[PDB]
């Protein structure tokens, strides 16, 4: 019932293309990372492309694993929709969820002491 | 049917039945298998065509088309029906919204109801895509068509995108005494420029780099020129595709230039080097040049030419070293360096007569001297009507003065002083 | 990103009755919007400081502050979103005021104090204050936003905290490191009392040149819960080549607290000539 | 044609994980810069986009290698837009494409 | 500073009841202020115009235009007073806007113009916007200024205007002087159309010095009628000592709009050498 | 009677000094001035001191009038207070006036053409 | 010790003589800066201050000629202030020394 | 009473009468000449005493103490009154309300009631200040007492007044090769420094200035030191004041730096000037200098010591002018400078000998020859034996051939060529 919980509101249902009409990085990296299937028919989308760092350290121009660097990973919090009653396609509630969105390589804490 | 579809995103089923598109990306999910309590539509199968779009001339990229087959089942005359095509793929995310409404005459349950084709799924080179299709509201379960796609290796990946060789183009100039890089970008284009010197290990080895805004005719220095001249071009773009053209491979004034630069050097008595920026096999050997005149004649007989390669260490089959050897370098036969190795560490050169010795007829010895016309069997004859300073030499052999330089099971070489003649 | 504590966080001030309600960082007025629009908040300020918990533990914690306008709009106020925007993450964290009897006389600049929002050493903040109601679309802010940002480990006041003694702050390796005659290298350093791995990395390279020479790693083990503290010897050899002398060593720690992030320690002795 | 959401927001990320990061963006061997997206229309109002500063990588001296490149990480995320009151929905669901962070990689090289 | 004529400035525009007084720049909120307090004038600017009179005349004008602020505080709004304090002497011009009736609904941001003051070309002003009623002593201001500021007439749209023609920007002498064999100067100009004394001004220096070596002045009368525009050749005599020779002179008008002020016109002709 | 017109207001009498008691200078200028007696028993302060330039001119190192250079008037707008009723020492009106305070020298205008 | 004062002021300048004065504050021997005297509590509220830029005046060249000397011209006149509400009176008047312009002086010697 | 009052302001009427004082410059004006019912104050006359007040042991400043008899007139038993003191002088203007309030005892009707006083009305030097004194409300008009103060130029006013000569001490120093300004100024302390060449016209001849923050003793070069040397200093302050120390008018060492730079300049051959810094009068006189030995004589007698001027042209009573003819300047006698004048113009310096004509007895010549040892009359006995080359010369000069340098009705002087005789 409407009007019962003011937050229950309508919503457009054709997305608004923000130009996403109008990528191999995770292996060309220095910082590389791999992709899991965080799926759920649930959660809106359907599909995640879940990115934690390959290497511990940084592959330099020859291949090798330089332990003078450090991957690090980057996470972000974004909204996703999960269905509200279970299997009803009529009705959602909205989610703020933690992902890990790429990595980049980045150079070591030092504390030099003669 | 064409593998050239314009730039509007257009719906286009088989001929009689009626059908619109939505191209809005639409939120889809599967929800749940509802019940079917009349005659409802469903898909048998997907497919994947090669399609290209064009929206200007010079502008061409992808459209992976695909067409969903489906039929009348369950338990007006005109059967409606809403399709939907969730492309979760990577790179993007985006959704389809299809409408078909198959008229009466198509209508036979149990049985195919013509088909529906979106232009177009835009994918990346090399990512094996996910299609994912299902009816709106959902009956059967998204069919499975993980279509793999080639990277910039297809044959027919080649014929129409540009990222495939197509690069800004550097004509090949080695004209005159100045060698030209003649460039064809556009006046407002940026671009990045490297020249390097590639090899066995250790591929990079620069000699210029710079940004530049082309299309600027840049003339090389023949200093820095040489067959390992390599160049590297891209746009001023964050990830943008570059190419490595390494055309002096078997350029003559590359060569040239090549052999002037490189030389020899000798590392201990029984070790040497060819020290040459690029690394180009070639063969070697020993030479005796004379101290008053300089026509150098090689010792092959007896001694071999060596399978020399840059940058690899060889050892001389000599117990010991004299200034008249001289190593002579030829690529192709044809000469191109004599450089004196004992000039410096034994130097200057020395008239000492040099002998060849070879086991003659009947067990005994049977020596030789090396004139500049060839080599004279001696003892002998002589041209100074004498029986020539030669037959003292021989008694200096046989009291071991002479040095031994050179020796075999088969034959011997020998550096005799001459000093006690003149 | 997170409160001190679900405890008594409630507004209710002498001449002011309200409640700090905990929110989703989306007030009712931003859905459905009213005609009215309160003033902005004028002279936001953020100060950081270090309250002990009820556990004993002591966190680096976000004390901010600000005035009103004494403008009419200051009766027509219903409260404020408290929102502290991690730039790193853009996760949203905030808190909704309510008043229960709306603002009349001012006479003194009404202020309001929150002493309750734990943040992460080392990370840029965006504390936005939004008044509500929240104003129309095409209208006016009622809000001020201010780039906060917390100082690393090495500040005195933020080294005794709780996140920069698990990072391994306090923690002092003492390198007791030899030059063995033997071209070998005699590497050492006490360990903290947390159980993960040690990495001692080398590098060496000629006395007058950034270049480097040569490259090793050698592994240490988690120690055991009697070891820790203890001194750890790992000698190794030097491939010593008469050139490269000036060697460099970095103990890289692994803790919980970050992994490989953390503090490396490192020591460097030059070539010693004569 | 629409569909009802609860905005009453359930916050998933409420893990506080042990590991706290440090600011990357000049710790990088590709640094970037942060811009304030602001847009009272749109839920979440403010986003922070992160743009590569350089085209080439930092070497182990400091400088700008020109022979490796900087990418920025574009991640499409979901957010809301109120629909102005005359179009017949409230709001509006969009996707956005924007810049996270960025990394260094090899550039592709064809023959 | 003055109104560009006591006309019908009453600000009576659509959607808005009220009318602008002529005030003593002093309202009486200032005297007896009030609990409540208006916001302040959003985005206050101001641009120079020129507007021809009744007469016929064209004077430099200051229109002024600002937008008030979307908050709950417009609806308490009852004036404001238009302020253009001059910088050069202190004095006080301003007026009074007052509401008939009080601003409700919103909806497009309220904009007022006032394109009725004169301005003094070459002057340097404060434009202030205060808002009624004025807020309480102790209390946040409800008021924007801009230090606005007049071109001098050498401008193109401000030599046209009325105090630059009078002034004598119009007016150009043709200095037809002569180098006179007889050690003498031939000095000659037309005047403007106005009866008012004209002084020549002689400076000598040599041709590699600033420092000058002889001065002297040289009266002209009032004109008559008839002598308007006519050309006033007055010859004098150089003390031509061997060694100065750089001769520079200006004639200095003395014109009522103006008196020593004056734009004087110069001449200068360097020692000719050969 | 006060409330017919709210502009009566009450005003302490004492001044406030504003350090007022915590010059030669109209001699000693380049642009000398003279000084008028504009006195009126019904304004407030009674004498006043009218400062006009006195050289046309300014007076340079020598003593000489040099004509290089141009004396300017410096005015100034001040309240004063007026008698209302006239000779009732209890009730005054606010007056802003005119006053010419002091004098300077400034570099004319010119226009230079060759 | 109390008088009473009608604030209906009435503007006596408005004569707006012929002579309209320029930026003097630059063209003078005796260069000077304006500071914005600006309290709410007194009437004026706003009063421009001039100061001296330098202690000598300028030569012919266009330099600072220390055997000169700028002197600023200080006029004290009459402002009304808003007497606390608590005191008895609701205004009181006040006197105060402001600096009007600059003018160029020759110095003092006393032998 | 005294004439060093206190920092305070307060009131002291005479004995008796108490009273008070609220110096809050209240608002004062006449008003109207109202109506007096009964016993009413007035005042008689006004006074202007001398007191100086002093805040603290350095800081003094003045006290222009007034006084103000009054008496009863007109149409409890204490009578009580107002009275005012508007000071409306330049520069400052501030008004003063005192509080009498004469008991019964001094009540007498058509006679005087003690006296008030104020201290005080503080007035700077040189300001014809106006006393405007008149009751409250007012009875009789403002007594005008219109004093006229005195400048910096009371007796009385130096002793006490800073202002007057005060000024950070400079001590004279000129102690060896090295004329040391030795300053008195605080550390914090800045000033400005300028020293000059004062002399007749254009008074200013600076030679160096400069902006310091004392104190620091400046050691002075004597290149730029002469008589005419003054300092002026002043404290860094706008308005601040100045004082001209000349002292080297007559320092030893000042002088003897003068003459090494004055120079003697011949304009034309009837035209000479001496060019020194300091223009200070003194005398000079031509010289007859011999070209072996360097013994000037001085040519008085015949010629006159001449009344020299510095910068002051002079003429020369020669026809022409000979290099044998040197000017000589002294200064109270002793010898400053012997620059040769016609060294350049007729030099090198002619062994011509000159004579002193004069009329001897009975009307006849009577000729004399400059000799190192005097002047010997000649036609005369010689110490070369013979009767000198002078007996040649006599013949010389009769022939026209000697030069006539000077010309009078008593005497003349003559150039004789001696260049036929050695
Ligand atoms: C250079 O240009 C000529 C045409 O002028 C063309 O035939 C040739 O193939 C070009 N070479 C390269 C390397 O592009
Ligand atoms: C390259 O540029 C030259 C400019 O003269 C032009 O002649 C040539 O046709 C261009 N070639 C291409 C392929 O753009
Ligand atoms: C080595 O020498 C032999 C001699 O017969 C020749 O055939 C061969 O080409 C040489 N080079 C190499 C690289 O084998
Ligand atoms: C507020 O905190 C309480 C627990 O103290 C919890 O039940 C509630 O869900 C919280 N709400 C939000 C939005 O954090
Ligand atoms: C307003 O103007 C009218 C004349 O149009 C005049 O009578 C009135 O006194 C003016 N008031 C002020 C304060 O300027
Ligand atoms: C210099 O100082 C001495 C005392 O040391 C004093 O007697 C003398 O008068 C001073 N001279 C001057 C010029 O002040
Ligand atoms: C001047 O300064 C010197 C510093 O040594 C001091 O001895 C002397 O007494 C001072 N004189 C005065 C008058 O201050
Ligand atoms: C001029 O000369 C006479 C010679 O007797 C002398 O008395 C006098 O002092 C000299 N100086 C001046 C300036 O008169």
């Amino acid at each position: 019932e409407d009007k019962n919980f003011p937050r229950t509101v309508m919503v457009n249902l054709n997305i608004h293309n923000r130009n996403t009409n109008t990528s191999d990085y995770y292996d060309r990296s220095t910082s590389p990372w791999n992709l899991h299937r965080n799926e759920d028919p649930e959660r809106y989308p359907s599909v995640i492309w879940e990115a934690k760092c390959r290497h511990l350290g940084c592959i330099n121009a020859d291949g090798n694993v330089d332990y003078h660097m450090n991957s690090v990973p980057i996470q972000q919090e974004i909204l996703v929709l999960r269905r509200e009653p279970p299997h009803s396609p009529n009705s959602f509630r909205l989610e703020k969820i933690l992902v890990s969105v790429g990595c980049t390589c980045v150079t070591p804490i030092v504390h030099h002491v003669a | 049917l064409e593998r050239l579809v314009g730039p509007q995103d257009a719906t286009h089923c088989s001929p009689g039945l009626s059908c619109r598109l939505w191209d809005s990306d639409i939120l889809c999910l599967p929800g749940d298998i509802v019940p079917a309590p009349g005659p409802v539509l469903a898909p048998t199968h997907l497919q994947t065509e090669l399609v290209l779009r064009c929206q200007k001339e010079t502008d061409c990229d992808l459209c992976l088309r695909v067409a969903v087959h489906l039929a009348v089942h369950g338990h007006n005359a005109s059967l409606q029906a809403q399709v939907v095509l969730s492309f979760q793929a990577y790179p993007t995310a985006r959704c389809v919204l299809l409408e078909v409404q198959v008229p009466a005459a198509l209508v036979q349950f149990g049985q195919s109801v013509g088909s529906v084709v979106y232009d177009c799924f835009e994918a990346a080179l090399g990512s094996e895509v996910r299609i994912w299709s299902y009816t709106q509201p959902r009956y059967e379960k998204e069919l499975n068509h993980t279509q793999q796609l080639p990277d910039c290796r297809g044959l027919e990946v080649w014929n129409s995108i540009p990222s495939c060789w197509a690069l800004p183009w550097l004509n090949v100039s080695a004209d005159g005494d100045n060698v030209h890089l003649v460039l064809n970008v556009s006046e407002e284009q940026h671009f990045g420029l490297s020249l390097y010197w590639n090899q066995v290990q250790g591929p990079p080895k620069p000699r210029w780099h710079k940004n530049l805004t082309g299309p600027q005719i840049i003339t090389l220095n023949h200093t820095d020129l040489v067959p390992c001249l390599c160049i590297q071009v891209w746009p001023l773009e964050p990830d943008s595709v570059r190419t490595n053209i390494c055309p002096f491979r078997e350029d003559p004034r590359a060569h040239q230039n090549l052999w002037q630069a490189a030389r020899l050097r000798l590392l201990t008595l029984q070790s040497w080097l060819l020290d040459a920026p690029c690394s180009l096999p070639a063969e070697a050997a020993l030479c005796w040049r004379a101290p008053g005149g300089d026509p150098c004649q090689p010792l092959v007989p007896p001694l071999s030419w060596e399978n020399v390669t840059v940058d690899k260490v060889l050892e001389f089959p000599l117990l010991k070293g004299h200034p008249n050897l001289c190593v002579q370098v030829n690529s192709s036969e044809k000469l191109q360096l004599q450089e004196c190795l004992w000039a410096d560490s034994l130097g200057p050169l020395k008239d000492d007569v040099l002998l060849l010795e070879t086991r003659g007829p009947q067990d005994n010895r049977s020596l030789c001297a090396l004139e500049p016309s060839g080599c004279t069997s001696l003892p002998s004859k002589a041209s100074t009507r004498a029986a020539r300073l030669g037959e003292y030499l021989l008694q200096d052999l046989q009291s071991g003065q002479c040095l031994q330089l050179w020796d075999d099971d088969l034959g011997a070489l020998w550096a005799c002083p001459m000093d006690k003649y003149i | 990103l997170r409160l001190l504590d679900h405890r008594a966080l409630v507004c209710s001030q002498p001449g002011l009755d309200c409640t700090v309600k905990n929110s989703t960082c989306l007030d009712d007025s931003w859905i459905h919007p009213r005609n009215l629009t309160p003033s902005s908040p004028k002279d936001l300020q953020i100060q950081l400081h270090f309250a002990h918990t009820q556990q004993g533990d002591l966190f680096p914690v976000a004390h901010i502050e600000w005035t009103l306008q004494t403008d009419a709009s200051i009766l027509y106020l219903e409260g404020a979103e408290l929102s502290v925007l991690q730039l790193n993450t853009n996760e949203r964290l905030c808190v909704r005021f309510e008043f229960l009897s709306k603002l009349r006389h001012h006479h003194r600049r009404w202020r309001f104090t929150f002493s309750h929002f734990v943040v992460d050493p080392d990370q840029e903040y965006e504390v936005t204050v939004h008044h509500l109601p929240k104003p129309i679309p095409d209208g006016d802010p009622n809000h001020q936003s201010k780039n906060f940002l917390v100082p690393d480990c090495e500040h005195a006041r933020m080294k005794v905290t709780t996140p920069c003694m698990s990072s391994g702050s306090l923690w002092d390796p003492d390198i007791t490191v030899e030059t063995l005659e033997a071209h070998q290298l005699r590497v050492s350093f006490t360990l903290w009392n947390e159980s993960t791995h040690y990495q001692i990395l080398l590098t060496s390279f000629p006395h007058m040149e950034n270049h480097s020479c040569f490259e090793h790693m050698h592994h240490i083990p988690a120690p055991r819960p009697e070891e820790f503290h203890q001194r750890s010897d790992v000698t190794l050899t030097l491939r010593n080549l008469k050139g490269c002398c000036r060697h460099q060593v970095q103990i890289q720690p692994f803790f919980s607290s970050c992994l490989n992030d953390c503090l490396r320690h490192s020591a460097t002795v030059s070539c010693p000539e004569m």
